[PDB]
């Protein structure tokens, strides 16, 4: 469970604050299209406004920080979830052909807003990489998000 | 072990699941 303190509202503050760039405390499609984008996926407008109807109580046709909190509370779980790894799985895989490559890993991580460094790219994809491909494959990382 | 922190970091602020 996920509890409303300071640090965690901040934390929640700032992923809302990267789709909302016009910080104007609403998330339209546009915005969310955007980051989409940035991640190598190119939804619908349809798959987008569901996305805001999940959870748009007064109908207004944007997510309003309310409605983004009424959102993490009904989605989020577990870091080490079995859901939670294989939808992030998919979002680090941009061109969702089964394995991360080094130049997804880093272009995923800086586009979310968690640049790393060359090295820390080389370093993960290294020590996760088993079967020696160079690239990270689905059961590579669940063993890497689940390794204690 | 620091960008799989990074990993947890966005976890933890609901991106994975904005995303
Ligand atoms: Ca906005
Ligand atoms: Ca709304
Ligand atoms: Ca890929
Ligand atoms: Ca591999
Ligand atoms: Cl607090
Ligand atoms: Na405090």
């Amino acid at each position: 469970a996920y509890q409303l303190t300071e640090e965690q509202i901040a934390e929640f503050k700032e992923a809302f604050s990267l789709f909302d760039k016009d910080g104007d405390g609403t998330i339209t499609t546009k915005e969310l299209g955007t980051v989409m984008r940035s991640l190598g996926q190119n939804p619908t407008e349809a798959e987008l406004q569901d996305m805001i109807n999940e959870v748009d109580a007064d109908g207004n046709g944007t997510i309003d920080f309310p409605e983004f909190l009424t959102m993490m509370a009904r989605k989020m779980k577990d870091t080490d979830s079995e859901e939670e790894i294989r939808e992030a799985f998919r979002v680090f895989d941009k061109d969702g052909n089964g394995y991360i490559s080094a130049a997804e890993l880093r272009h995923v991580m800086t586009n979310l807003g968690e640049k790393l460094t060359d090295e820390e790219v080389d370093e993960m994809i290294r020590e996760a990489d088993i079967d020696g491909d160079g690239q990270v494959n689905y059961e590579e990382f669940v063993q890497m998000m689940t390794a204690k | 072990n620091k960008a799989l922190k990074k990993i947890r970091k966005l976890q933890k602020r609901g991106l994975i699941q904005m995303t």
